[PDB]
């Protein structure tokens, strides 16, 4: 399961990841809540990101 | 300066905004995440239709 990012967004700290708008992720820990800490498939950085900004593809 | 009520995956919870490290607004569902200082974090999403635009006015800020 990927999720595409349909707004970009900065992050405000190094606990969020700033992202793109059709970035992809791929969500590691979807449990930890309403932000899940997912893997970006094309950086391949680690962060939180925000549920209402990324859409399942 | 306020407590901002939020539906965290369900768990209707009020937590101040003092305790809120970032806010990332979409335009339709605020989504943001809390530091409790009772050694329990957790995030929150607020609904902007289904919530008093009053407490929306105090997450996302100028220049957040």
């Amino acid at each position: 399961t990927l999720f595409v990012a349909l707004y970009d967004y900065e992050a405000r700290t190094e606990d969020d990841l700033s992202f793109h708008k059709g970035e992809k992720f791929q969500i590691l820990n979807s449990s930890e809540g309403d932000w899940w800490e997912a893997r970006s498939l094309t950086t391949g950085e680690t962060g939180y990101i925000p549920s209402n900004y990324v859409a399942p593809v | 300066m306020a407590t901002v009520k939020f539906k965290y995956k369900g768990e209707e919870k009020q937590v101040d905004i003092s305790k809120i490290v970032f806010v990332t607004r979409y335009g339709k569902q605020i989504f943001f995440r809390y530091d409790l200082g009772g050694g329990k974090p957790g995030f929150g999403v607020v609904s902007e239709k289904d919530a008093p635009k009053e407490l929306l006015q105090k997450l996302e800020k100028q220049k957040k």
